[PDB]
């Protein structure tokens, strides 16, 4: 009944949203084959059909095979409908010309087809959530035109993205720079409330908290995972504040510009860490407040939180995350901005986060932070300079205006991040009127 | 004191050995090769007899014309020499001790009249050394292959004379001469036109017209040995398949060749024409004749060994084996005739009194750690190092149900409860994931975890409601399947390989690799006893009788001792293993013992004591 | 006579999905390190 | 869906494209009869990049091997992988190499280059969708100077949408095999400036320094020479073929690679290299596989690093392996070596990972390189032909087969040209 | 996580690392080999001291052999641990050591140290916390005299933050295997003093004194001489690879015995040490230990203690051992033999103590003592030094490798000058 679809644009989109729908299926109680073995939570991320299938509300779009091919192939074949998993023939090769103009064409058409016929299979539709990356030509170009098309489409729709953000030091291309201020600055007017994960920082989590040495990205993309089977929690479960996609839309958002949270989770604990550990309310709350247990490279004590909404799973009490968030506004170190006062949103739910085999510890709470903070500011800031440094001297940006790409619209991108960073500042400080 | 249980049977061929698989000129006495021994197999009597002495892995095996003489190689470490047993047959004893090698012996043949015999070596060496066989001393030798070439891969004798070497390999096809007046090897090079092959079988006929070499390019070139050059090429259309990995020249007209994908063609040799083909499961790696050459005896490289006839034929399955290191085997909660063996690619049940397979399930490149039975007998649960758990039916060999992504590094052992709900898994990473088994769903109960190592065995309580977890960290730890946590935690210096509950559950008996057998109370943990059990060698797989009594074990000194519990001197004493043990079990029946070692062989035994 | 199944899908020793092995090895952690202020890590 | 069409021109084009037909057969499973005999079904997943499927399961490679002299042909032939490739694809001439870029241009090439087109352009219409060509040949010598760069051109000027690598082994100063190699790797270079997206410099003397001291080996004859080549031909197209995280093809390696369309010359790596001794004393692990890749003696092109500014990177894993591992280790090199790094170009390493390492092996690692250091080989060239040309000396040959003296000056000044900016560019 | 870098210079530091790796791979429990054939598994937590890895628990030793003679690598190949060691740390050169110290500092040595610098640091940076380079040399003679001390120079002035463990072999005055050891020593220790942290003099006539009255043995060997000087190197090095109670690592020990950075020449001890006869009259306690352990018999640089008084004193105990033994008795012997250290530093003796003994034995103890008696080992090599430099003999070597007679004069001059503490701190 309150459903909303998730599309799935990129490498990184099709293998988060792999870990997610492994999450999902082992939530839910369905195999992969579709059958669920012997009420209507199931009905928002999975569609009943006759014989008890059940086929996900997912869009999986990428311009290049293998890594659909690694779904087509794997263990859940017969959960997907094998039409929904939707190919192209040539890799965008991390290029936003690439990805937008000219190789997005030959797919849009496709992909706003099904996403039309998943939506029309749909009583109330909250919206979509997409998970891309900020870095490669298919999931920064193709999802801009998703962004477009959507907006043309299904305009007053909520649009929430997950988006892996190019570290402020490992980094993966050489062209991050480049490919993520033009997605942002295309998405800006489009994308309504952008979750950010950051590589480098569930690097740290993982090898901090999680006590594993050597993990690929499965274990990055079942982190991420996590935080979106517990962000859509509330309208699959039942709990005592019920919270929903536009809540967090309302809550997240103070200003037209200024939608992009941080997504922190509690306990990351491993299970050697947990038996000896209180896992309490309180010490989880402090936990996510924690300048650690930030996802992505920036100190919140470098800028100011100024929305935050808190997403309560399992056996937790009011009372007690009513003396939490009571404990964490007398704190100094964690210091919200002057207009704000009420800058909480709470929403609790009574479903204990489920284990999937992996790594994460039985548990029987869990905390999302979902924090608009102006700290991103600096995140933002870094990349910036890098397409200073790289724009100086037209690195790369032939590449770019071959395909059919227009030389101004680096500019243009360039002075809208600048009026992005100048809304950042200018929401930054104190009211003086 | 110390007796001999019996030697029943043995299962087992070592077929990744070129030309392995021979017969002796008594018709009747097969030479095959497994292991750090060789076994005597009679055809029409079914008796076997080990060739003891090697301490490493055989890599060859050739016998004399006349039949008297047999040479081995060995896979010895790097750095440090080779030896060749040189055999007599009639009274089978070390005759000699031949050791020049620095690396691994890879080819061997004697002289068609029995006073020459060669060593081509490995690819460490590369040189041919000739040793003469009445003083058991080599005369010469040198490299063996040209420093712009690659190889030797096969070595030769004539069959008229002795005085012609052939050796081929990696492109390097020479005919080498003695010259024992001056004591030295002349060795000439052979060109075929452009051509540049790899070979890998050689051969050559009864009289010295030509010998053969089949190609890793699927095609037989004839070669003339005097004129030493190259003269006719082998199908050129319709090459055989992989390569032709085995060849034998008839005496009357024609070839026996097979590929790698076991196409066992007669052929003859103006165009190489098939004229009698054979597909035989597994890369055909010897062939042998029965004499005159009615009869012949293929070995192939997934430890098939084929028996046909020349005249129609036809092929008769005698001798199916473990073509890699087998891990566990297991017996139903009942009949003592039917056990299972797992493997590095397959799992396979066997008939014990016929010593024969019945099924098999051949789950493609990934190896299996342990297998158990349901109590009631309808699924057969496997462990593999994919971190799944399957569940292959007990009679089709069908999945019933896969356990996905259950431990990371692996899953290493697991058992099942009495009342056929739980398995209990163990991994690398140490988890004591319990998993619940109901109509059409599969669940993790909770993952029971302490250990830092892997989980070498699972061992459960008749009552269901114990168990014990033995691991390579030095810890066995009591479990409690009521509540799922931790009762007693036995702690020592070793890494634990076998552990095993008394039968009415007083002392887990635990040993590894100490050399050290030890009772262990689960009150609290402490220590018993600490009884020996290896001279030099970690002791890996017990179990206990039914009873309570006696228990057997076996180890890396390739020996099964039967200790006694109240007591523990060695009451019985079984030897014959060709490598090292990896588990041992006696059958529900207390009749038989059937031991599992790496080298790939399921002997079997006799449990001696009617207790 | 000798039955058989074979599996479907031909998998890969490479393609497997679980933790990669310490190359150190992990019973008795060898070329070593600790955590950011200390840890017997997991295996 | 990409696939790439292999070209081998002259005879050590031919060689090294052979010795790429075992390792690609070796790593896929296909034996010298054609039939498909592995063990993983991801070998078959993607076996339409290299082989054309035939009758029966008898899969024929998409590769043109062209010599204008018909003696390597039968050596490829008669190799032990030789009844793989379709015995109608061999094109031949009766004719002399002359190791002459005049020769092999503007006469016997410019007509067997008709044949040639007809052949590739076959090849490229049995197509689904191509991806590009790749070329192998020398630029010293004839041949593949002369008819290789005609056939780039022309396939250049009839598929302008398609990435081309060509690999090209270039005179060695220690050593050379043939004295009008200057000349012809001049005019080969000329061409290669203006036509192909990636250039891979392959150095004989650092190739043979690769065999003496990484390697240990005794007598590294050309088949143990080429077979490096032949793995760092197949690490750029591994992903191409086969699975993983952080997928690389050609096209993406270019457009992270070369920051100009001019400067496109790189220098290729392939460091899981141990000696046959010392393999057993090895610890195969992510940051000595990495110092292995960066060291300055597993360079292919006999042009030292440490002499340059690394303008961009690329390594491509293939191994199952932890990139925290690949991230921490790349960052490592690029804060640890921060003056050989150009600082205008942030980040500027490309990784890429496969799941499937090379068979024999668990973890690979093929680097590619676009740094400055080809001064030393570019000038190195310049200096012989300003050397050899100014006396008017082995060029009657050249002029009498159809030249004028423009083109040569135009060939030298454009190398003038070409070693301009990536020297302006090493000062910033 | 501490790493020691072990270095082995000239024939001598050849053969007596030669001899520490059987007998540290003795207490470790590992093979030829390589692998691990143990007991305890409390060996196995911490050899990452002195071993790196290999594939399949291999475990080989982090020691750069070099040698400007390519005779003795070959023996140590064929010695008994020889297949341990990694064939590309096997750094030689095909030319003379020459006992020469221009010749191995200023030459072929200069020449070499760059490719040996290169296998040091590949050691180097695969570690976590590296805090230690020992290197084995003999101060009389050839290349680790030269090369070793310019190997020293290059390794400090890379590492400022790191310690050198180097124990020299000094002449001895009864006999001399070489004419030049005097400018040998001298121009050794010239780089020695300003470099190094823990210089430890080992002295074959005090090995011989140790060997004949105290081990009682009638036909002794260069293998027994290098056994117990491998047994000092255990000894000083156990804290950081064994538990046990109040452990004491290289630096602490630095900290706590050189009192000025010029005083750090130390001279060692090893005191389980009966023959094989009298082991039945020993009563296997601490008495004796601590007997054996301060006098002037075991004591391996041929210096009386009885001549000098002690400046400091560590001694580092194995085996399980209660520490009344230990405080009571240390302490008895500052109290009673007050006269022999000097009064200015109260509690000049520092203690260490390890759970697990060396193999074979119960309570080991291992004497470090900078003493004043370290004057009479350098004054002696002065006037042997000035014995010769005045009448400018075996000298034109010296001058024709490209040295200079100021750089002599500054040599004596440094080492006068260290003289001059070790006398004025004796004298208060
Ligand atoms: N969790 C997760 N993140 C990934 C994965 N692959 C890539 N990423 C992230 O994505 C960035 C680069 O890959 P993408 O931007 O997704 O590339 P793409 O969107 O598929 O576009 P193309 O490169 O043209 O194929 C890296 O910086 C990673 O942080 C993945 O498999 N899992
Ligand atoms: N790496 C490698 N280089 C080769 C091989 N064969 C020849 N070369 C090189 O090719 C160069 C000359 O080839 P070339 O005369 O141009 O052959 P052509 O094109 O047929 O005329 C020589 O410098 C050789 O070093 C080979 O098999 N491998
Ligand atoms: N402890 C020990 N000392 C040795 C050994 N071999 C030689 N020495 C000493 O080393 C001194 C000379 O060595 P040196 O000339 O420096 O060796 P070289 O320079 O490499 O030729 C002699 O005075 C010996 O006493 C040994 O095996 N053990």
């Amino acid at each position: 009944q309150r459903e909303c679809i998730s599309v799935h644009v990129g490498q990184a989109g099709v293998q988060i949203g792999n870990a997610c729908w492994e999450l999902y299926c082992l939530e839910h109680g369905i195999q992969p084959d579709g059958q669920m073995p012997s009420d209507d939570s199931f009905n928002t991320f999975f569609s009943e059909t006759g014989a008890g299938k059940h086929v996900p509300r997912a869009v999986f779009v990428d311009l290049e095979p293998t890594v659909i091919d690694e779904v087509r192939t794997g263990t859940y074949r017969q959960l997907f409908h094998p039409e929904q998993l939707i190919t192209g023939k040539e890799d965008a090769a991390n290029n936003y010309a690439r990805g937008h103009y000219t190789i997005g064409k030959e797919l849009i058409d496709l992909v706003l087809d099904r996403i039309r016929k998943l939506a029309d299979q749909c009583t109330g539709l909250q919206g979509f959530l997409i998970f891309h990356s900020f870095g490669g030509g298919t999931g920064s170009g193709f999802t801009s035109l998703l962004m477009e098309r959507l907006s043309v489409d299904y305009g007053k729709k909520s649009k929430l993205e997950f988006s892996i953000y190019p570290a402020p030091q490992v980094s993966t291309a050489v062209v991050e720079p480049y490919n993520s201020i033009l997605t942002t600055h295309t998405t800006l007017e489009h994308s309504d409330c952008a979750f950010m994960v950051d590589n480098e920082a569930i690097y740290d989590i993982c090898r901090r908290n999680l006590d594993i040495e050597r993990p690929t990205y499965t274990n990055l993309n079942r982190l991420i995972s996590q935080i979106v089977s517990s962000i859509t929690a509330s309208l699959r479960f039942d709990g005592a504040l019920n919270v929903d996609l536009t809540e967090f839309q309302t809550n997240l958002v103070p200003y037209p510009r200024i939608h992009f949270p941080l997504a922190t989770y509690a306990p990351v604990i491993s299970a050697e860490k947990a038996y000896h550990e209180q896992l309490s309310v309180a010490e989880i709350t402090n936990a996510c407040f924690e300048p650690a247990n930030q996802m992505v490279k920036c100190d919140p004590r470098h800028g100011k939180y100024m929305a935050c909404c808190l997403l309560y799973r399992g056996d937790v009490v009011p009372k007690d995350v009513n003396a939490a968030i009571a404990a964490i506004k007398t704190k100094r170190s964690i210091q919200f901005v002057d207009w704000c006062p009420t800058g909480f949103k709470v929403g609790i739910n009574y479903q204990p986060p489920t284990v999937v085999p992996g790594d994460l510890a039985k548990v029987q709470r869990a905390v999302c932070m979902l924090s608009n903070t102006t700290a991103i500011a600096e995140a933002w800031a870094r990349l910036d300079h890098k397409f200073d440094l790289m724009y100086a001297k037209r690195a790369f940006v032939h590449w770019y205006v071959g395909e059919g790409m227009e030389e101004g619209e680096f500019s243009e991108a360039r002075e809208d991040m600048a009026a992005l960073e100048k809304d950042y500042e200018e929401v930054g400080m104190d009211s003086v009127e | 004191e110390v007796a001999k249980l019996e030697l029943e049977a043995v299962i087992g061929f070592n077929g990744h050995v070129p030309t392995g698989l021979k017969c002796h000129p008594d018709q009747e006495h097969l030479i095959y090769p497994l292991g750090c021994t060789i076994l005597i197999q009679a055809i029409k009597t079914q008796e076997q007899n080990f060739l003891h002495g090697h301490s490493n892995n055989v890599s060859c095996v050739t016998i004399s014309k006349s039949g008297v003489y047999i040479a081995s190689g060995q896979v010895t470490f790097m750095g440090f020499k080779a030896d060749i047993i040189l055999w007599d047959y009639k009274k089978r004893e070390l005759m000699a001790r031949l050791s020049l090698h620095k690396g691994k012996i890879e080819a061997l043949a004697f002289s068609p009249n029995d006073l020459y015999l060669v060593s081509l070596g490995g690819p460490d060496d590369g040189s041919v050394v000739v040793w003469s066989i009445a003083k058991t001393e080599a005369i010469c030798g040198s490299p063996a292959a040209g420093l712009n070439v690659g190889n030797a891969t096969s070595v030769v004798f004539s069959q008229c004379h002795d005085e012609m070497f052939v050796t081929a390999g990696n492109g390097t096809i020479r005919v080498w001469e003695l010259d024992l007046p001056n004591r030295k090897i002349w060795p000439t090079e052979c060109q075929t036109g452009q051509m540049k092959r790899i070979v890998m079988s050689i051969s050559m006929a009864s009289d010295d017209s030509f010998f053969y070499l089949g190609t890793t390019t699927g095609d037989i070139l004839k070669m003339n040995p005097r004129t030493k050059l190259l003269a006719d090429t082998g199908p050129a259309k319709d090459k055989f398949s992989l390569g032709v990995s085995a060849i034998k020249c008839l005496k009357t007209g024609g070839l026996l060749v097979g590929s790698g994908a076991g196409l066992l063609v007669f052929c003859r040799s103006p165009s190489y024409k098939p004229i009698k083909k054979i597909q035989l499961q597994g890369g055909i790696t010897s062939i042998s004749l029965r004499g005159e050459g009615h009869q012949f005896f293929v070995g192939t490289e997934e430890s098939h060994i084929y028996r046909v006839n020349f005249t129609d034929f036809k092929e008769t399955l005698v001798t199916t084996c473990h073509f890699e290191a087998v891990e566990d085997v297991v017996f139903p909660f009942g009949t003592a005739e039917l056990f299972a063996t797992c493997a590095k690619k397959d799992i396979r049940v066997w008939h014990t009194l016929s010593n024969r397979e019945l099924l098999r399930i051949t789950v493609p490149n990934m190896t299996c750690h342990g297998i158990d039975f349901m109590r009631d007998g309808k699924s057969l649960i496997s462990a593999w190092d994919d971190g799944k758990i399957r569940a292959f039916a007990p009679e089709t060999g069908r999945l019933m149900y896969v356990i996905s992504n259950a431990h990371r590094i692996g899953v290493t052992a697991v058992a099942t409860t009495s009342d056929c709900t739980r398995v209990i898994s163990g991994g690398g990473e140490g988890e004591v994931r319990v998993w619940q088994i109901g109509h059409q769903t599969q669940k993790l109960e909770e993952a029971l975890k302490e250990h830092k190592s892997s989980v070498s065995c699972i061992r459960v309580k008749k009552n269901n409601e114990e168990c014990v977890t033995a691991s390579t960290d030095g810890t066995c730890i009591i479990w409690d399947l009521v509540r799922l946590r931790r009762n007693q935690m036995i702690l020592a210096n070793t890494l634990f390989q076998c552990v095993c509950y008394h039968p009415e559950e007083f002392q887990i008996i635990t040993s590894g690799t100490d050399r050290k057998i030890a009772y262990w109370e689960v009150f609290d943990g402490s220590g018993i006893r600490e009884l020996d059990g290896s001279l030099s060698g970690s002791i890996n797989g017990m179990d206990i009788t039914p009873e309570g009594v006696h228990f057997v074990t076996g180890g890396n000194d390739h020996l099964v001792k039967v200790w006694d519990y109240n007591e523990g001197e060695v009451t019985h004493v079984g030897v014959g293993h060709s490598g090292n043990i990896t588990r041992v079990r006696i059958s529900p029946g207390n009749e038989y013992i059937v031991s599992v070692s790496a080298d790939g062989a399921i002997l079997r035994w006799k449990y001696p004591f009617p207790s | 006579n000798i039955r058989h199944w074979i599996n479907p899908k031909k998998e890969s020793i490479h393609s497997i999905q679980g933790s990669i092995v310490s190359p150190h090895t992990a019973a008795t952690n060898r070329g070593y390190s600790r955590k950011n202020d200390g840890g017997f890590f997991s295996t | 869906m990409r696939e790439i069409v292999h070209l081998q021109a002259g005879q050590c084009g031919n060689q090294i494209g052979a010795k790429f037909w075992e390792v690609i057969s070796d790593e896929h499973g296909i034996d010298p009869t054609g039939t498909y005999h592995g063990d993983s079904d991801l070998q078959l997943e993607r076996i339409n990049v290299y082989y054309n499927e035939a009758t029966g399961g008898k899969y024929v490679p998409r590769a043109v091997l062209v010599d204008l002299e018909p003696g390597t042909m039968d050596s490829v032939r008669s190799g032990p992988f030789g009844q793989i490739f379709r015995p109608d694809n061999f094109v031949f001439g009766q004719s002399g190499a002359g190791n002459n870029w005049a020769k092999g241009h503007y006469t016997e090439g410019a007509e067997l280059v008709d044949s040639v087109l007809d052949v590739v352009r076959k090849e490229a219409e049995s197509c689904d969708c191509l991806q590009g060509f790749q070329l192998t040949h020398s630029l010293g010598g004839g041949t593949g100077s002369g008819m290789g760069t005609l056939l780039i051109s022309k396939i250049r000027e009839e598929y302008p949408d398609r990435i081309m690598n060509t690999f090209s082994v270039v005179p060695s100063p220690k050593v050379s095999d043939t004295v009008v190699e200057p000349y012809n790797a001049t005019l080969s270079v000329h061409q290669l400036v203006e036509n192909t997206d990636e250039t891979y410099c392959i150095d004989n003397e650092a190739l043979y320094d690769i065999c003496f001291r990484t390697l240990k080996l005794t007598t590294p004859t050309y088949g143990d020479l080429n077979h490096l080549v032949s793995a760092t031909m197949s690490g750029v197209t591994t992903c191409l073929r086969f699975p993983g995280q952080l997928n690389a093809d050609l096209r993406k390696l270019a457009v992270n690679m070369v920051p100009f369309p001019r400067l496109h010359f790189f220098m290729p790596g392939f460091a899981p290299l141990t000696s046959r001794g010392s393999q057993q004393y090895r610890a195969l692990t992510v940051p000595e596989l990495t110092q292995q890749m960066f060291d300055a003696k597993n360079m292919m092109a006999a042009c030292d690093p440490r002499h340059g500014r690394y303008l961009t990177v690329a390594a491509v894993f293939r191994g199952r392996m932890s990139m925290k591992e690949v991230d921490e280790q790349m960052l490592n090199v690029q804060n640890k070596n921060s003056s050989y790094f150009v600082e205008w170009i942030p980040n500027n390493v490309k990784t890429a990972v496969c799941d499937i390492p090379p068979r024999g092996l668990k973890m690979s690692a093929t680097f590619i390189g676009n740094s400055t250091a080809i001064q030393e080989l570019f000038k190195r060239i310049s200096e012989q032909f300003t050397a050899m040309f100014r006396r008017k000396a082995f060029l009657h040959w050249y002029t009498g087969e159809g030249m004028d003296e423009m083109e040569f000056t135009e060939a030298e000044s454009n190398m003038n040209d070409l070693g301009n900016p990536v020297v302006t560019r090493g000062a910033c």
